């Protein structure tokens, strides 16, 4: 490591780049030869004669290929002679291969190979292909190339229904285009500043195939971007394992077996070198090196050149020309055409009379441009980009059929056109180079392309191409034509870019990394094999024969370049790199590190447009550029007239760049050659650079500079200035009329709502007035309106609604549209806060709200500003002011009940001995806390609130009111409330413990199951439950004797009223107060909750006396908590938590070296990135496994039961991680495991930290975002996951602190700091909430007309908080008029809906009344939106088909997640599935939980995630079944609800109707009752009838088994039914008839159903079902559980006079096979 | 001729060589100094925020003047102090020694619970004296506005002083009153004008709270460019919003439109 030393990097480069020449000589072929000419000399090289012909080989036919591969040859016979050599290797391995081969001879075939091989792994069972699996990634030199690779690839793939495409553009915008796409073509520089980014969810992790064409562009100033793929592709493939295939496309060079070491290519196996004996046509050379070196004459001599060598072929052979500009392209097909003429020539090149010469004097008069129009008729012809597309068309389509003679072009018909020629010239090879600010001559890729084209494949015998050039060049290019230019590296320089792209992307941490990667370079290969051209000694190499040292060395040189511009921070001591947003920037936006650090040190807040555009000419891309004489005097006619001042002398080519730009957005011609390809590069690069210093500025907060520099990139874009009439954007739009506008200057929005008339008055062209008005109202505008909402004095919630103002057109708008929202302060200075707003085209008509957070202080300012302007759209925006001078701030809060230094409770306190049995070997005394309500909560009755931090022992509080009311009540009743289903299970086995094991009560936790819940609460002392469970049954109190008779209500958590789940917390609490009060006998209430500013609040809304309110602030837990709260810069989340990484293990040493510790992370993902990076960094501390503090044995008995091999490896380091992918049994061993000590870290991700039964002596919350896949974005973590996650620190019995460092983004700092130092507000939410509660209360008469429901509001907290921050709800005043008219608007808005839903009636405009559906929606619990539409779709001769359908559209399965990830699988799913759907659309949760409920039904294993996904979806749909039959019954329906009910028996054990009812039986292979249909048995009932052991030798299975088939063969219902009708002879027409049914069971419901496959426990119900089967007809239904025996009464109406013959129904709802079926008949009268 | 010498004239717009000084004007806002009395007191103290201070002082130019309104109130129990509250920025075109402003004062919901306290301007050279085309110009807003009180309504002068802006307030006497509307000449030493005309008003800057900007609801305020679109008679609403810098794009579009021709 040290001593390092520190490189001159710039010297070690070769300047020349691609046409640096390593070989000191040439060897030409034999028969070679030079001739002496006029001034100039000429080298001649004969065509080669093509090698024959191998060992053992002949072409290949397709006929033997392998079948899959075949379609994409469909049209070729026999491979070529290369792609014959190649088929094996491509095709029958994964071997990464080189292909070294001359241009033309087939390599591109060789690549559809490797694509087909790739394509051939996802071929799934019908055929077509899974291209969800994989993607392919082409990279190709030049943009040319790609769109002629998209087409020519997209063709011959096509009936593999793949997609083909280039990566178009924008990407913020459209990614779209890549998750469809599965070959993607793009550049080298592409394909970098994508996978430098990644971020996620990228797809870039789906790339199975990457091809590097032309690879040995690795010798050109850009081959450093193939080393930086290569490498990153490379040891990517190392850190995630996941294998990558790479082909090397390559001319036939030196050194290309260093490009098969570097990319990993076997030499024995992968590695193909085909010398240009295989190029197709074989190429006669003509070198001519001119000696003249006076500018004039051999210029002269050049044409001369020219003409010598155009006669030798002029009517003879057809010669493409090539030029380098679009200029000389006519300027040479003119100087070639004319001394032709001047000399009586040109009637070599055509007939005299052809079919030809007349084929172009017709197309040349139709032609339509001037270039062309003037030679087509000679046989001449140009070509080139500025140029027509259907003109080039023109000249390729003549060339093609043999029309044209001479055509002059550049090396972009090279590139991507396939149009050969007999003859190629190359009219000189030097080039202007805007980036070297210089001449140069042609790289060596172009050279190979153009000589490449000579010869045509079938036409031509021989080729003959002729490059002209300077003689002292000539060595060059005979090399490079003739196999001897050897591929070297040009990646020194870069060097710092390229390392700072890894360090960003924390593929690189420290110095050690780095030199790892740079092993993966070209560069370093270079250097092992030729170390005196890199610039090392042989000596030197041998003393380092690894070349480590000078690895490091480089990197040091690197890094300190990198740290000296702010790119990043390095250590030299230790190696490490720290990433820094600035550095992030350069890497994401492709700008180079000395850029960057000059905008670092000039961008200012307070900076103008004038120091803007000059710190923008300062950009090190420039850097080359200079001003030249001959340009000076058109450059000061423009900066005479600049509309920017640019303050330095034209001299300084800083104000040359800056006249350019704006000259370019101006759109001035201009006449200098160079001045305008200067222009060209200034510009194409001014729109990355912007938007670099755009996103630096906007994440500075800098709200001036932002919006200029936003602005700028929209002139850059758009070129225009702000002051031109916006409507020129619509480029369909004659430039005139926008002069016309832009001429009166008129402001440009009261266009808007003026009419088409006045337009075009205005304007004084009515000829187009509502042309005009269309354009003005398709650009684009939105409307702002804001609802202010108070949370304290301090921090105001925003709620932005944007309504779009302006009719969308794909033609013009495309599919999305994006925007900046600006939240700017008082001065317009500081962004307050920001975020992207993307409107998507399905959502162009929509409302969108957005929520955010804002720091307001005292005195109030005057405004903010909101601003939501255009992404892309210039003179697009609207402000929104957002006066405060109506603000209603809420109170200030008061203080915390004061702690009182009381003497610490003993637990004999208690006077009771068993009570103390309960904790007196846990502590000798209660803490301050609960000695401070002791008194009130274990002597009082009183209703009491508890506030403290969590980790104060509250529970502990509420079991005291427990012990009281059993003191009181030895059969009392508490009903507990907890906010959360995992807090529930903690306390659940806790309170077992206490008071059913060591107490004999009955502690019960609520299931959800509705009878299963009914008999816990009749029995249980402690009825433990979540808020809906508790909600469900609470309903029901008025006929539930077991819900008012409630002794003891316990809420905890309560402070989650405020939270996403608040209001049902809330009605359940308003329901037990008013409860309370009817019955007059008092229910005690105790309340638990974090610290609350607004305690007194939530206290008077429970009836809670002053006295009895214990609202503590946070400052006083028991375990002092020391908060640290670390703000961090970077706003990339990847990135920022790359920064995070190394300081979470820093805290670890700062804060607890010994001490156990929680990290909490962001995502599952995450869990193990981060254990294995402390680890990491534990092992470069060399304190290596100092987290293990048990032996490295005792661990093992624990290990083995593990199936993640990565979980094993961190446990045996000290650190474990939890995340709820691991089986519940992985969790357990791992908390264990952490509460012994033995492993002192743990990483949890953060949806684990409400059910984590672990604490810490610190707790690191690394971030405090998450990523949510159904809005793609980013969501702030709840306050109250994070006061969770706090809590977790707070060891009673172990420290004398809790410590907490939470790492957040810098703009969250202030927040928490609010939030957490603070005791909490917290408001309702159930003015958002209300339509189901409402319903419930009409249902159960507790409202009875709006003003009841008014009143019931009163019972509220909604309500009390409505007159302590009137704003928050939306009300001005806190009059009583004001909140009595806010509730009556909540009353009618809320009942017109239920009564348009039709679950209530309202009558008089005052009387509301349940409805039917409105019953079953409050019974089962069920959204009254699902219930409306369960009324619209059900009808008479629904099945099991629509059932199905139905019921996956409720709302309650709307939040199904839809992953990426399974579209083709559960493509594939729904053809292994039963019922096929109606044009699915797999985005849809309710199309996808359609199919997990077939999938189910079919007992098909899936994923841990799909299942998880079944086990929500399983969780609901027994009572939408149920609702289902309760809506098919009340409309009479017979066949429906008997097939409503056999689902609900379906659902429960896993099977259709058709199924074998032995397919419920315990162990039963569905193989062998096929078996069992074989020998005589169809039924569960044949099973028991069956002698013993012979029951024993029928199913070929064990013996404990056989326990479980007798279990349940002994639980399975064996139901007598007796029926009558009662008074069968006296039945007349329209008169009772009423039919008893007698159910009596054979057994016991010796316990509940028996359905392992069913998530919860359930207990077996029942309908007794009066159908007329003949007519489809249900007359009586009635539900039932049944124990023993039951008798059932069912009345009906008897129609007209019969004969008339039902049928009895008897119907499980839980088990098949079980329904009975008696036919009777009733004479009526 | 002297054919032996032949040069091309260049040209060198003036506004271009102001509006690269106006980019440094934010330098001043860190050396703000108010005068202090010594005249000395005269009813009512005015208490001017920093924050719109240093904005009109941003968006001005070093030769041009540029005006805005005065609004603002008594502090609720203290009618001795006027704190300025908002200040409104209306279509205008100055030149060194004035400001021309529509005859229209500002109309707008906003200030009507607030009174208006007269005017700010910004001064090429700091003066011993008021101007007296300050004197005419405020006497003339007086006779046509009944709502300007002689004694409540003030003329804040904001002069250039090297590195720095120096403020102080003058308000108008009786005599200059009936002296400055009568007056018709426009120079420096005007019949009849002498410094009795006026007294100086204390004048406070403050942090402790906020001002903010009116300007017009549909042009900017500065006309400088587009002389010949601003008349006396012009009519202009106001929004709440922040007013641009002088030579912001939007106050020169002919810069912009005339530079792309061709």
């Amino acid at each position: 490591l040290a001593p390092r030393q520190v490189l001159d990097l710039e010297d070690l480069v070769f300047t020349q780049g691609s046409h640096f020449m390593a070989n000191k000589r040439c060897q030409l072929p034999d028969g070679s030869f030079r001739r002496q000419r006029k001034g100039y000399e000429e080298v001649h090289v004969p065509a080669l004669k093509p090698k024959p012909f191998g060992s053992e080989e002949q072409l290949l036919p397709v006929e033997k290929l392998p079948k899959y591969a075949q379609a994409g040859f469909e049209g070729f016979k026999t491979l070529n002679r290369i792609q014959s050599k190649l088929y094996r290797a491509a095709l029958e391995t994964d071997e990464n291969l080189l292909l070294c081969a001359p241009t033309g001879a087939g390599k591109t075939n060789v690549a559809l190979m490797c694509m087909l091989r790739e394509i051939g792994k996802h071929i799934n069972m019908d055929g077509t292909i899974n291209v969800d699996d994989f993607k392919i990634i082409y990279i190709a030199p030049m943009r040319s190339l790609v769109q002629e690779m998209v087409g020519s690839f997209g063709k011959r793939l096509a009936t593999y229904g793949i997609t083909v495409a280039e990566l178009t553009g924008d990407h913020q915008l459209c990614k779209e285009e890549i998750s469809a796409t599965q070959i993607i073509v793009c550049t080298p520089e592409k394909w970098d500043i994508i996978t430098r980014k990644g971020g996620e969810r990228t797809y870039t992790q789906l790339v199975r195939l990457i091809i590097l064409d032309e690879i040995h562009l690795l010798h050109d100033d850009r081959g450093p971007v193939l080393e930086a793929l290569v490498a990153r592709a490379i040891r990517n493939i190392e850190m995630t394992q996941e294998d990558v295939r790479l082909i090397g496309l390559s001319a036939t060079l030196p050194n290309y077996e260093d490009v098969a070491t570097f990319l990993r290519v076997d030499p024995a196996k992968g590695l193909f070198y085909f010398d240009n004996s295989f190029r197709p046509v074989p190429l006669e050379q003509t070198y001519v090196g001119i000696t003249e070196k006076k500018a004039i004459k051999r210029f002269q001599i050049m044409n001369e050149i020219v003409y010598e060598k155009i006669m030798e072929h002029a009517g003879k052979n057809q010669v493409l020309v090539f030029v380098h500009s679009r200029k000389e392209t006519g300027k040479t097909a003119r100087a070639i055409r004319d001394m032709c003429l001047e000399k009586d020539t040109l009637g070599l090149f055509l007939r005299e009379g052809s079919a030809s010469t007349e084929v172009l004097r017709t197309e040349a008069e139709q032609c339509k441009n001037l270039e062309l129009k003037d030679l087509l008729p000679y046989g001449f012809a140009i070509h080139h980009a500025g140029m027509t597309r259907v003109d080039r068309t023109l000249v390729e389509d003549l060339f093609a059929d043999k029309h044209i003679q001479v055509l002059v072009s550049t090396a972009t018909l090279a590139w991507g056109v396939n149009l050969p020629a007999h003859t190629v010239i190359i009219k000189g090879t030097q080039v202007y180079s805007p980036e070297k600010g210089r001449w140069t001559e042609l790289g060596a890729l172009d050279i190979l392309q153009m000589l490449g084209r000579a010869g045509r494949p079938q036409y031509d015998t021989k080729g003959e191409g002729i490059l002209i050039t300077s003689h002292g060049e000539l060595q060059y290019y005979l090399s490079l034509l003739n196999q001897q230019l050897p591929i070297e590296s040009q990646m020194v320089s870069k060097l710092p870019d390229m390392l700072n792209a890894e360090i960003v992307l924390g593929n690189v941490q420290n110095a050690k990394d780095a030199v790892n990667w740079l092993g993966y370079a070209y560069l370093y290969i270079r250097m092992l094999r030729s170390p005196t051209l890199y610039g090392i000694s042989h000596d030197d190499l041998k003393g380092d024969p690894l070349l480590d040292q000078r690895r490091l060395d480089l990197v040091h040189t690197a890094a300190l370049m990198l740290d000296k511009n702010n790119l990043v921070k390095y250590d030299k001591k230790t190696g490490n790199f720290q990433v820094t947003e600035l550095g992030r920037i350069a890497s994401h936006y492709y700008i180079t590190n000395d850029t960057v650090q000059t905008y670092n040190q000039l961008l200012k807040p307070t900076l103008s447009e004038i120091e803007l555009f000059r710190v923008f000419s300062l950009s090190s891309e420039f850097k080359n550029i200079t001003v030249r004489e001959e340009e000076k005097l058109e450059l000061q006619k423009l900066l005479e007239r600049v509309p920017i001042p640019v303050k330095e002398s034209i001299e300084e080519p800083s104000a040359k760049i800056n006249v350019l730009l704006q000259a370019f957005i101006s759109q001035l011609k201009l006449e200098g050659f160079a001045l305008m390809a200067d222009m060209v590069y200034v510009t194409q690069s001014a729109g990355r650079l912007m938007r670099a210093i755009f996103e630096i500025v906007l994440n500075r907060g800098w709200a001036q500079l932002t919006d200029k520099t936003l602005n700028l990139c929209k002139m850059i874009d758009k070129r225009m200035w702000q002051s031109m009439c916006p409507l020129r954007q619509f480029r369909k739009l004659p430039e005139e009329v926008v002069k016309k506008i832009e001429k009166k200057n008129f402001p440009f929005e009261r266009l808007y709502d003026l009419n088409h008339n006045e337009i075009g008055e205005l304007i004084r062209m009515p000829k187009m007035g509502k042309t005009i008005h269309k354009y003005v109202h398709l650009f684009p505008k939105l409307e702002l309106s804001v609802h202010l909402q108070p949370i304290t004095r301090s921090t105001l919630k925003v709620e932005l609604t944007i309504t779009p103002d302006f009719q969308w057109d794909e033609k013009v708008h495309g599919s999305s549209e994006a925007f900046w929202i600006l939240v700017e302060d008082v001065d317009s200075e500081v962004i307050l806060h920001h975020e992207y707003f993307l409107l998507k085209a399905k959502y162009a008509q929509d409302e969108h709200l957005i929520t955010f957070f804002v720091p307001v202080f005292e005195p109030l300012p005057p405004q903010y500003f909101i601003r939501v302007v255009s992404d892309r759209w210039l003179s697009c925006e609207t402000q929104l002011p957002v006066s405060f001078r109506h603000l209603i701030l809420p109170e200030k809060y008061p203080p915390p009940t004061e702690l009182l230094d009381l003497q610490p409770l003993p637990v004999s306190a208690l006077r009771n001995s068993a009570f103390e049995s309960l904790y007196q070997d846990k502590f000798p005394f209660f803490n301050p806390i609960q000695t401070q309500v002791f008194n009130t909560v274990y002597n009082s009755d009183d209703n009491v609130f508890v506030g403290a931090p969590t980790g104060s022992g509250k529970t502990i509080c509420a079991e005291f009111a427990i012990l009281r009311m059993l003191l009181q009540s030895s059969e009392g009743r508490c009903v507990y409330i907890t906010p959360m289903e995992a807090l529930a299970e903690q306390v659940y086995m806790d309170w077992y413990e206490k008071f059913q094991d060591r107490l004999n009560k009955k502690v019960v936790l609520l299931t959800g199951e509705t009878s299963t819940d009914l008999k816990l609460l009749g029995k249980g002392n402690i009825i433990i439950s979540t808020p809906e469970k508790w909600d469900i049954l609470s309903r029901r109190w008025k006929q539930r004797k077991n819900v008012q008779n409630i002794n003891l209500f316990v809420v905890d958590e309560v402070h989650l009223i405020g939270g996403e789940n608040g209001p049902v917390l809330e009605v359940i609490c308003s329901r037990m107060r008013y409860i309370s009060s009817q019955i007059e006998r008092p229910i005690r209430i105790v309340a638990l909750s974090s610290s609350l500013s607004n305690a007194k609040d939530v206290a008077h809304w429970l009836g809670c006396s002053a006295t009895s309110t214990f609202n503590f602030h946070p400052n006083v837990r028991p375990v002092p908590l020391e908060l640290h709260i670390q703000g961090f810069n970077i706003s990339h989340t990847q990135t920022r938590l790359l920064s995070m990484a190394k300081p979470v293990y820093h805290a670890i040493t700062k804060h607890s070296p010994k001490k156990p510790v929680i990290v909490f992370v962001p995502s599952r993902k995450q869990t193990r990135l981060t254990a294995i990076d402390i680890l990491t960094t534990c092992a470069a501390d060399i304190q290596r496994q100092r987290f293990l503090h048990c032996t490295e044995k005792d661990l093992i008995p624990y290990l083995e039961k593990l199936s993640d091999s990565t979980l094993k490896e961190t446990l045996l380091n000290g650190v474990g991680y939890l995340h709820e992918g691991l089986s519940p049994m992985e969790r357990r061993l791992v908390e264990q495991l952490f509460s012994s000590g033995a492993i002192q870290v743990v990483v949890a991700s953060r949806s684990l930290c409400w059910g984590m039964n672990v604490a810490a002596h610190l707790v690191i919350i690394m971030d405090t975002q998450y990523y949510n896949g159904k809005i793609h974005a980013y969501v702030d973590y709840p306050i109250y996951d994070v006061l969770q996650m706090v809590g977790h620190a707070n060891r009673p019995l172990q420290d004398d602190e809790g410590r907490c460092v939470i790492m957040c983004q810098g703009s969250k700092k202030d927040f928490f700091k609010k939030f957490l130092y603070e005791p909490l507000p917290v408001e309702s939410h159930l003015d958002h909430c209300m339509h189901d509660h409402f319903n419930a209360e009409i249902v159960t008469k507790t409202i009875e007309n709006k003003q009841d429901a008014v009143d019931y509001l009163t019972w509220t907290f909604l309500y009390r908080r409505m007159t302590q921050n009137p704003n928050y709800y939306n009300l001005q005043g806190i009059s009583h008029r004001h909140l009595s008219d806010h509730l009556s608007e909540l009353v009618e808005q809320t009942l017109s809906d239920l009564e348009q839903s039709k679950c209530i009636s309202i009558e008089d405009e005052m009387d509301v009344a349940p409805l039917n559906l409105g019953m079953i929606a409050a019974y089962y619990y069920i959204n009254y939106t699902t219930i409306e539409l369960f009324s619209m779709s059900l009808n008479a001769k629904t099945k099991v088909r629509g059932l199905i359908e139905i019921i996956s559209n409720a709302a309650e399965y709307e939040n199904i997640p839809i992953r990426h990830h399974e579209d083709n699988l559960l493509r594939q799913l729904a053809q292994k599935v039963p019922h096929k759907l109606n044009n699915p659309k797999f985005n849809d949760p309710h199309v996808k939980t359609n199919l997990l409920l077939q999938a189910h039904l079919s007992r098909m294993q899936l994923s841990a995630e799909l299942q998880s996904d079944t086990e929500e979806i399983l969780s609901k749909a027994i009572r939408l079944i149920q609702a289902c039959v309760d809506v098919l019954s009340s409309n009479g329906w017979l066949s429906p609800a008997l097939a409503a009910m056999e689902l609900a028996q379906m659902v429960t054990q896993a099977m259709w109707s058709k199924d074998s009812y032995l397919k419920q039986l315990p162990h039963f292979t569905s193989e062998h009752i096929k078996r069992c249909t074989d020998k005589g048995v169809e039924s569960v009932f044949d099973i028991m009838e069956m002698e013993d052991e012979e029951r024993n030798a029928l199913l070929q299975l064990t013996d404990s088994q056989i326990a479980d088939v007798a279990r349940f063969c002994n639980r399975y219902p064996n139901i007598e039914l007796s029926y009558e009708v009662v008074d069968k002879d006296s039945i007349r027409s329209g008169g009772p008839v009423v039919v008893l049914v007698q159910l009596e069971r054979e057994e016991e419901v010796t316990g509940p159903v028996i359905a392992p496959l069913f998530p919860q426990k359930r207990e077996e119900g029942w309908w007794v079902v009066i159908g007329d089967a003949k007519s489809n007809s249900l007359i009586s239904i009635k539900r039932l559980t049944l124990q023993q025996k039951a008798k059932v009464k069912l009345d009906f109406v008897a129609p007209a006079t019969g004969a008339h013959n039902y049928t009895l129904y008897f119907m499980s709802d839980a088990y098949m096979g079980c329904d009975q079926e008696y036919k009777f008949s009733v004479d009526v009268k | 001729p002297l054919g032996s010498m032949t040069q091309t004239f260049s040209s060198k717009t003036e506004w271009r060589v102001r509006a690269i000084s106006a980019a440094n004007l934010h330098l001043r806002t860190n050396h703000i100094y108010v005068s202090s009395d010594d005249i000395k007191e005269t009813g009512y103290t005015y208490i001017l925020p920093k924050n719109v201070l240093k904005k009109f002082i941003c968006i001005s130019d070093l030769r041009a003047q540029i005006a805005g309104y005065l609004y603002g109130v008594s502090p609720p129990d203290n009618p001795q102090v006027k704190e300025i509250r908002c200040i409104v920025m209306v279509p205008q075109w100055g030149t060194h020694q004035t400001v021309h402003l529509p005859g229209q004062l500002p109309q707008h919901e906003y200030l009507k619970e607030m009174e208006p306290l007269g005017w700010i301007h910004t001064q090429p050279n700091e003066s011993p004296q008021l101007s007296p085309q300050d004197v005419t110009t405020h006497a003339k807003i007086m006779a046509d506005n009944p709502s300007w009180d002689g004694e409540k309504t003030i003329i804040i002068t904001c002069s250039f002083t090297p590195g720095s802006c120096t403020l102080t307030a003058y308000k108008l006497t009786p005599s200059g009153y009936e002296w400055g509307r009568q007056n018709t000449d426009k120079g420096n030493n005007p019949k009849g004008y002498l410094p009795s005309h006026y007294e100086r008003v204390q004048m406070l800057l403050s942090d402790r709270f906020l001002g903010f900007f009116m300007v017009p609801a549909q042009s900017s305020w500065n006309y400088n460019f587009m002389g010949v679109r601003h008349d006396p008679n012009m009519k202009y609403e106001l929004q709440l919003a922040n007013p641009k810098e002088f030579y912001h794009e939007v106050h020169r579009p002919s810069h912009f439109l005339n530079f792309a021709l061709l």
